[PDB]
């Protein structure tokens, strides 16, 4: 899940 | 009067008026940027509203030290397990606090008359709405408050039902500490409701049931190609 | 006077008015099944029309002479290459008989329409161009590339024969028609870029054939 | 990815 991963990794 | 742990959980709460203003503005701009030939339907707007609310939920989870003790893969497993429950719980608490019998209060601050739903919506959405209103009534009768709401959000997020967590011990710890703090809080502040702790928690399986019916409904709409996509909401719908 | 090859291509043709009436009927009923709170926009309707036209195009191809002899994987590769050119050619031919980026796209499409009207573009020419678009030398990794070479050679020959015999006063009609093909490609790429943008913004009805083709 | 609907239509 790209969007969630991006949010959590920021 | 308030367990120290609850005071710390309370620091994770977003500023309600700022979230309301942000989501309302987002939805207004989304529609303004579209030509009259490509305007979003009420259904599409509501879906984008839920998508923004999910973003705000993720921001809430990220602000907790408990959640930050988990590797990103464990964080994703927790969020994928409870996203619809947290949306439902957020909606239900909003009604408890701001709702007026006869209508629905949205995260944008708009209100929607229930009779509109009754006349315009199909059986599934109506049944979802009435079940939700039953919970709202029960919770209002129990004098469900903000401190208890924040405890419930943590109990839903840090769920023991999620298998294949690397750091299961952390989740067990949150369940232990949050249940203890919630019990102390309800006894101290609502001594006249002698079973309040137990009765609040009985709403959790009800929320889980409503959330599963809601996912089913949204999934069906998604198969019909009706839910705006390339967003967080569709991503959770597609989770494993 | 009609080369026998063109007659056989004509026998593969759907009745497009009937096809389009059935689509309109389907969409009228769906829109009537939707509440006032979930009605499709004009843009949503136009995308669903395109999706359903794509089904018709796939059905046309799959039942067509020659095409039907190809293995499934070759049929897939050909259609993945030309699906948007076939949609554009369908739209242009319909205009012939009867924002901003969008505007540029419309204006280019209208230039093609006006040129084809001037030439007196007809149904026999149209079905030849559809086969030349379908059987594209651009497609890599086909198992039977030879069939593409043969179709290209013979349909070109048939089209030349047809135009020379039926429109002798237009000594360059064959060449003028072929020149439109790179134009169709260009406009189809513009239309995919436009649709791809709307898709990233989650405005295109999806979980359908149109979206799959945009992605692939 | 392969377009699932297209594949299903051609495979029938
Ligand atoms: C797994 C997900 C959990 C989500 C938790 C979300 C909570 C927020 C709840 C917000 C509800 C907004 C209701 C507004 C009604 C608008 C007027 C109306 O009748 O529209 C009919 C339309 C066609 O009727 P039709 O019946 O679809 O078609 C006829 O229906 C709509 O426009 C309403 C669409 C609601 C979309 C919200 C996205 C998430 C899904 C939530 C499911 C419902 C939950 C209710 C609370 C328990």
């Amino acid at each position: 899940p790209a969007i969630l991963y991006a949010l959590l990794s920021s | 009067s308030i367990p120290h742990l609850i005071l710390e959980l309370l620091k994770c709460e977003p500023d309600e008026p700022q979230v309301q203003a942000k989501i309302m503005a987002y939805l207004q701009q989304e529609q303004a940027n579209r030509s009259k030939h490509e305007k979003l339907s009420t259904f599409g707007l509501m879906c984008k509203m839920a998508d923004q609310t999910l973003f705000s939920i993720v921001e809430w989870a990220r602000s907790s030290i408990f959640f930050r003790e988990l590797k990103v893969d464990d964080q994703m497993k927790l969020l994928q397990n409870c996203w619809s429950e947290l949306l439902i719980l957020d909606h239900i608490y909003r009604q408890v606090v701001h709702g007026k019998e006869g209508s629905i209060f949205l995260v944008t601050g708009q209100q929607v008359d229930y009779s509109i739903i009754a006349s315009q919506a199909g059986a599934t959405l109506n049944n979802l709405m009435s079940h939700a209103q039953e919970l709202v009534a029960k919770l209002r009768s129990l004098q469900f408050d903000q401190r208890e709401f924040v405890c419930l959000k943590f109990l839903v997020l840090f769920s023991l039902d999620v298998k294949n967590l690397e750091n299961f011990q952390l989740v067990e710890g949150v369940q232990e500490q949050v249940n203890a703090a919630l019990l102390d809080y309800t006894m101290c502040n609502y001594p006249q409701q002698t079973e309040k702790f137990g009765q609040l928690l009985l709403r959790l399986p009800e929320i889980r049931a409503i959330s599963m019916q809601a996912e089913e409904y949204l999934y069906y709409k998604h198969l019909n190609g009706d839910v705006p996509y390339n967003n967080l909401l569709i991503e959770m719908l597609h989770a494993k």
